[PDB]
Formats: C-alpha cells, structure tokens, sequence
C-alpha cells in the first residue's frame, strides 16, 4: 500500500504562537471509520481522528509530524515551526523539485497591517508590493533556492527571520554528444545522442527528448533518446540542438551547438 | 482609512557653489522612490512661487537593488530666483497614490550676513612634525549655505577638510577648514589661499592668503 | 479595519565620554523605551554585562509624551575600566505589546585608539579690530571620536565657546576645532587661557594647552 500524506491547512509550515493549524492525514485508498495514528517526533499523539487540529500553537507543537491509517505506510514527515515575532515569512514547502510551485507569505503578528512589503532571497529583495500580498513562483528552478525573509512597514519597518528553501534539480542540461567524428565520409551511419539523466530517485518518471537542427523540427517528443539517420548525406548537417523535459514540459533545458560535418 | 503605501518623494536643494557662480547650473532635484513595477508611470509638476514651469528634465525609470523603481526630475533654477527666496514645489502623481504628493523647498529665511574670514598659521608646537595644519576661520555668516576651498599658485590643494557649519550664539554660523601641507612647503614660503564663497560677499567670494613670513 | 503592526521601540545610549575618563564621575548606560501604550504600560528590564546579569540598575518613573505615549527609562551605572576595556552592555525590555523581548547592546567603539594632538591658535591680526576676539583650539588625529574639550582661565571655566563635531580626516582619524570668544580687552591684557582635552588615548586621559599674547 502507498504511503499516507500529511496536508497542512493553512499550508504554511511556520506559524505564530497561539495561531491555529489543521493537519490532514490523506490515504489514497479511501477508508471508512478507521483510526488514524498521529506522531510528533516519533511519539504517539492521543488523537485518532483523520484530521489533527492545533487550536493554540506553542513550542510543544513544533517538530516532525507523521501519520498512518489502515494498511498505509507511515507518511513522510512534515516539519512545523512555531515562532514569535513581528513578521513571519511563511512558505508552503521547505524542499521542492524543479517545476513545482512555491508559495510565499509575509505574515504579520496578530494579522496586523503592513504595507510596502519586500520579499528577500539571499539578502536581496526581489519583489515589492505597495499593499501586503502573497507571492507564488509557479515554475521554480534551482536559482530560487536560498534563504527567504520579508520586511514590511507598520508603525515602524519590521523584518522577519530567514527560512531556507531548496529547489532540487531534476536533470542537467542535455548536452548533445557526437559519436562519429566530423568530418566524415558521405555514406557512413551516424548515431546521435542526448546526454542527460536523472538526479533524484523518481520511480515513475521518464524524459522525452527532441532533436533539432537550426530551427526546423526533426523528431518531436519521443520516449527514445537517440536520433537515427540511416546513412548520412550532409544536408542533415550543421548546428544540432537537443531538448529534454518532463511530459508536462514544466522544466525544459537546451543543448550546446554540435556543428556536424559529414 | 486603509490607503497607506505607495512611492515617497524627496526634494533636494542646489549646491551652494552652483547658486553663487553664474557660470554653473544650480538645480533642484525631485526624487521619487518606492515606485512599483505594477504602477511605474510617474508625473511631475513643478511650481515656482505658485506658478507652474515646464522646463524640468525627467530621467527615465531606474530599477533599484531592492526591485523598486526610482524616478528623478531635475529643474534648472535661476541663480537670483533661489537667492531671492523663491519657493520651489514638486508635485508627484502616481496611480498608487490616493492624492498627489507635494514637496516645497526654498533657501533659509532671514537677513543674510557677511562671513568674516581669518587665516591662522600652524601652532609652533606643530612645526616639529612632518605635516602642518593651515586653518581658515569663517564666522558670522547666514544662511549656512557656503563653500570653502584652498589653492596655491593657481592649482587646487589636494588635502583639506572643512567642518560643517556650527550655529553660534548670535544666530550666525561659523566653520573651520584645515589644510594639511608638508612642512617643507610651508617653511619654503609658499603662499596658500583660502577661498570662501557666500551670497553675502561682494561678487559672492572673498579669499585670504597665508604664508610663512616672520622674517 | 485592521491596525498597523507595531509596538514599543528601545533606544540604548552610551555613557558621556567625560564620565568614563574621570574616576570621580559615574558613567551610565541608558535604556529608553518609547511608544509604551496606555493599555499596557508595564515594562520590565534585565541588564547583562558581557553575558552575566547585573542588578544594580535604577528605573526612573514614567513620563507622558505629547503623542499620548509613555517613556520609561532604566539607568545602569557602569565601571570605568569595564567600559574602556570593550565589555558589552545588554538591555532586555519586555512588555505585553511586544511579541518577544527586545535586546539592545552597546560597547566602546572598536578600533585602535589614537592619541589626540592639541594645538592652540592665537587670533588673526585682522580680527584684532573687532570688539570680541576668537581663540582657537585644534584637536586632531584622535580615535575614537569620543572626546571632551573645554576652556578655562585663572581657575574658572570659560563657557563662551563653541566646538565643532568631530570630522573624519583623510587618514582615518578625527579632528575638531573649539572656538572661544573673548573680549579683546581680556586678550590684550595678558590673560592666560587654556584648552583642556580628555581622551582615552592620552596619558592620564588628560592634556591641556595654554594661550596668551606672547610679547
Ligand atoms: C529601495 O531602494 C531605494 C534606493 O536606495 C538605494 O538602494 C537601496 C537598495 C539601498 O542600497 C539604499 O542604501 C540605496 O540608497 C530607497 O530609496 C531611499 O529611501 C529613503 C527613505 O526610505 C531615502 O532616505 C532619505 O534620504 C534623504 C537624503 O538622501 C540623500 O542622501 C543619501 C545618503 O545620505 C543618498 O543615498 C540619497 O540619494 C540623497 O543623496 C542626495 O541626492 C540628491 C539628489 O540627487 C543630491 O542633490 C543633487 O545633487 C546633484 C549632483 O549629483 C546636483 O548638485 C543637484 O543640484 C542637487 O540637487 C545630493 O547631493 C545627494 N546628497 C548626498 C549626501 O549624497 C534624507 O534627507 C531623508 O531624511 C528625511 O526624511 C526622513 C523620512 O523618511 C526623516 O526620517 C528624516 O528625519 C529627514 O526628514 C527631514 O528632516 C529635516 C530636519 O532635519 C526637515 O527639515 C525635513 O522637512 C524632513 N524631510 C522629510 C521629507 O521628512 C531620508 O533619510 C533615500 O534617500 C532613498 N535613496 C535614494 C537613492 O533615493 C528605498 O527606500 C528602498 N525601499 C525600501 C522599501 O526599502
Ligand atoms: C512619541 O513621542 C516620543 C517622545 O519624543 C520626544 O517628545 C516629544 C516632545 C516629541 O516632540 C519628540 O520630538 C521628542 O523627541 C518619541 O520618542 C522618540 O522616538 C524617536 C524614534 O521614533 C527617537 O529617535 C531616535 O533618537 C536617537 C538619539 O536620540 C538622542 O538625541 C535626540 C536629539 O538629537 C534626543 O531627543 C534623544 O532624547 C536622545 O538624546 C539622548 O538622550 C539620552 C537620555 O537617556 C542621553 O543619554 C544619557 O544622558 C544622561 C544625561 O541626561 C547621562 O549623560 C547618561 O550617561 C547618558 O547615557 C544622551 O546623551 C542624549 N543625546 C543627545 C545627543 O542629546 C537616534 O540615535 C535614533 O536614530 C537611530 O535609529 C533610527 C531609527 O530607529 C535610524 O534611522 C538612525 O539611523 C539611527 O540609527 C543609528 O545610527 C547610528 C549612526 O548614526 C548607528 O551607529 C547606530 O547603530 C544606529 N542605531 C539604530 C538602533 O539604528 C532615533 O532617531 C527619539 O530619541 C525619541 N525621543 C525621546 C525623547 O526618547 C516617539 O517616537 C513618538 N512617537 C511617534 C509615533 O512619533
Ligand atoms: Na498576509
Ligand atoms: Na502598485
Ligand atoms: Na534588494
């Protein structure tokens, strides 16, 4: 059976003291009237409903939460942090894969008002809002990793503490190697290759490559990784480029120019 | 009452030396910061003693390191207009503002007073060191807008510092300028001049010399 | 209708330079808390000297401000050598309107101390035509800028003087000028005036230079 999954409502992994948050234990195979096992830092929690509600957050609620219901495996841990301060930069996830959206919120203590808000990444402010607004980065990449914090103007200008977010890369830039050396005799077979492979352990993931030359398309998105010209006459010659992406195409990467001469 | 935020405006006066030399160009500078990418258009309106003028030059938007925009409008002023106390008003309009922001600046009011300029040789206790201090005492001037320089033989001196104007007890200001020169240059009899520029001086300047001559 | 985020602010001040340089005076660090609301006026202080907590502080009574806020002040007497040795002093303020206690810290300005050079300058010959007359004390080359300069004559303090703020010189040190205004009759009668300077880099933290009509 697949693993259970914990969801946060609101999804922010950092909350203020005395704020409320509800944890949802989701299992794919929908069960009926089955107990839910909740764990805080490995210690069993005395709550068995499918959801777990923290009514007034304190430091005792901080740590890793895991859940399990029925025949499911225990969920991957979600880390909840309880803070005190003026501003709190709330994120929807601490670790992400490229292409997965990231949500940011500059949260004011007791839901007070701040304006002229700055969102920071690694010490540099990259976004400015006259009126306080959340920020979503849909197509995340490795450059969006770093320490995030925010600042806003209330009675005085207040600044939140930092929190780190990592956007793990999926596959490097698919460089296009050359098996047969150039130049080469008209008439000799060629074997093209698109060089990239996964970095994370994604069991059900497959990249689909596309071989280009100049700007005209040759072979589109295909499960194969090699463009096979039967026997080369060099009008299929020049600047060849490859592209590797997900099936959804939410992360795309290019190749260097392989000047082929046959 | 929830319309706080938007850009801010800062209005700066011309440099004192530019208002005193007719060859130079005195300018008042209207700087708008915290301009958002969503509302980047800034409109400037300039007024001189209430009547509008249209000769100001607006520099294009410039993104700052905090991802905000900064827009600057420069208005050339007439030398005598500033010295006569005319008021310069910058009105800034932007969609993120509930109403235009108005900033007004002008020369400090009050009867101008002529500065007295006195040059002071180095103390004989300082002559034991390799570098000596030449002192220019400028006192009794109003307003505090002033410029002080040093020169010798038609060339500016490369090593002097001037204190900020200090309010004296009679309502006027004073300052000191310290010129540091090598002891050999002083003992060899070179003539050093302290040049003071102020609106209350004839031709907006005076200069007093200083040289080693007890014998 | 939400309220603007904000609460009390804390400002934390060093001792007077003269208090830390004279063993007969008592230097004090001062913790001032502003914007204390009427609904929650209770303020608690905790002091720490180089990490270790101390309890010799004194909290003045509150004081209403024009803007309908309170301003409580806590004063902590410090040891002369403790401040001069670079020990840090920490004020910890707690109040309901704060999400967490505020912590502020000061210590002596870090940097290699540099000894001040003190020079007295007689009046310019061109100023000898006026009724009053300027006596100049040049203090240069000192670090840090924490310094005390006074005038005196015949065992009595001369208080008709002004002193410029410290000015960062081109060699990383600070300099200033002190101008004592005297009646010309006192100067030409031969009265001796003295410029007294106190600084941590001086021997015995004290030096003085005298000035009078030489012949
Ligand atoms: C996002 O960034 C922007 C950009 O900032 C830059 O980028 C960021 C990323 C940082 O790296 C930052 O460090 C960078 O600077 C931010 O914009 C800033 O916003 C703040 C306000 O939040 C502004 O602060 C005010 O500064 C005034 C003085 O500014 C001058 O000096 C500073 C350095 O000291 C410089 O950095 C400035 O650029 C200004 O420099 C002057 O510029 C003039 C215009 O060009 C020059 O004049 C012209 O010069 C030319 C020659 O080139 C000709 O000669 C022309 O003829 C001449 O006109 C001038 O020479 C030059 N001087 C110097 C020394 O360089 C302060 O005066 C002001 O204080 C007043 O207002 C405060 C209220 O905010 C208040 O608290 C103060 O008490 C004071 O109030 C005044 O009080 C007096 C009594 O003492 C009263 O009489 C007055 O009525 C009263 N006035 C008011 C209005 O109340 C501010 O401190 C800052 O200037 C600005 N930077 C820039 C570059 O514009 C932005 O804030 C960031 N956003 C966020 C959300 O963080
Ligand atoms: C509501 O009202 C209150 C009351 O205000 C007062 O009352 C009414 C009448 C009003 O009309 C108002 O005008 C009055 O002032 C408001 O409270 C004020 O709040 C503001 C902040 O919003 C405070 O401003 C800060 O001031 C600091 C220094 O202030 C001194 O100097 C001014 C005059 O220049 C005085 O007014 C102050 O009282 C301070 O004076 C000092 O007082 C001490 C008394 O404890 C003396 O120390 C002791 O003295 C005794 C003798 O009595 C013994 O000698 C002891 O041994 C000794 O310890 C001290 O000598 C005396 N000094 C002088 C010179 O008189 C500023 O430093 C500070 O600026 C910093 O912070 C800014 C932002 O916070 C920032 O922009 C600046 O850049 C600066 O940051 C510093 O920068 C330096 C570099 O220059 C760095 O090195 C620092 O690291 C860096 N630090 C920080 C933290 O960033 C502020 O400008 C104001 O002081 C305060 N007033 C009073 C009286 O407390 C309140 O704000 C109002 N509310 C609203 C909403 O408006
Ligand atoms: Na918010
Ligand atoms: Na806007
Ligand atoms: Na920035």
């Amino acid at each position: 059976a697949p693993k259970a999954v914990i969801k946060l409502q609101p999804p922010w992994v950092s909350v203020f003291q005395e704020e409320s948050v509800t944890l949802h234990c989701e299992v794919p195979h929908l069960p009926g009237s089955s107990s839910t096992q909740w764990f805080l830092n490995g210690t069993a929690i005395q709550t068995s409903t499918p959801t777990y509600h923290i009514t007034s957050a304190s430091e005792d609620d901080s740590g890793e939460y895991r859940c399990q219901r029925g025949l499911s495996g225990r969920s991957d841990p979600i880390q909840l942090e309880v803070h005190r301060g003026w501003l709190l930069l709330q994120v929807s996830s601490r670790v992400l894969t490229e292409g997965e959206p990231l949500a940011l919120r500059c949260h004011a203590w007791k839901d007070k008002l701040v304006y002229n808000v700055l969102y920071y990444r690694n010490g540099k402010a990259f976004k400015f809002f006259h009126w306080n607004s959340n920020l979503t980065i849909l197509k995340t990449n490795m450059s969006h990793s770093g320490t995030y914090h925010c600042s806003g103007m209330g009675k005085r200008r207040y600044t939140s503490a930092g929190i780190s977010v990592t956007v793990k890369e999926l596959f490097p830039a698919p460089v296009l190697t050359a098996s047969v050396t150039s130049p080469l005799l008209e008439g000799t077979p060629v074997t093209l290759s698109c060089e990239t492979k996964l970095l994370l352990q994604r069991p059900g993931l497959q990249l689909y490559f596309s071989f280009y030359m100049g700007s005209k398309t040759l072979r589109g998105r295909d499960t194969s990784s090699e463009y096979q010209i039967l026997t080369a006459r060099r009008e299929d010659s020049g600047l060849y480029w490859c592209e590797a992406a997900t099936e959804d195409g939410n992360v795309l990467k290019r190749s260097p120019e392989l000047e082929l001469q046959v | 009452p929830e319309l706080l935020g938007g850009p801010s405006v800062f209005l700066f006066p011309p440099k004192p030396k530019d208002t005193l030399m007719i060859s130079r160009t005195p300018e008042v500078t209207c700087v708008v910061v915290d301009v958002s990418h969503e509302d980047p258009e800034v409109k400037f309106n300039w007024y001189v003693d209430g009547v509008e003028v249209h000769n100001a030059k607006t520099k294009p938007r410039e993104e700052q390191y905090n991802s905000t925009y900064r827009v600057v409008s420069v208005l050339t002023v007439l030398h005598q207009d500033w010295l006569n106390g005319k008021e310069y008003k910058c009105k800034v309009s932007n969609k993120a503002l509930p109403a235009p922001i108005e900033k007004t600046i002008s020369k400090a009011k009050g009867q101008p007073r002529e500065p007295q300029v006195y040059t002071l040789p180095p103390s004989r206790d300082e002559l034991t060191k390799n570098q000596v201090s030449l002192t220019c005492l400028v006192k009794g001037f109003y307003p505090s807008d002033i410029a002080v320089e040093w020169e010798s033989n038609g060339q500016p001196e490369n090593n002097y510092k001037t204190t900020p104007p200090v309010l004296d007890s009679d309502g006027s200001f004073f300052l000191y300028s310290k010129l540091t020169v090598d002891k050999s240059r002083w003992q060899q009899g070179n003539v050093f001049s302290c040049s003071v520029m102020h609106e209350a001086l004839h031709n907006h300047y005076t200069q007093k010399s200083l040289s080693l001559s007890p014998g």
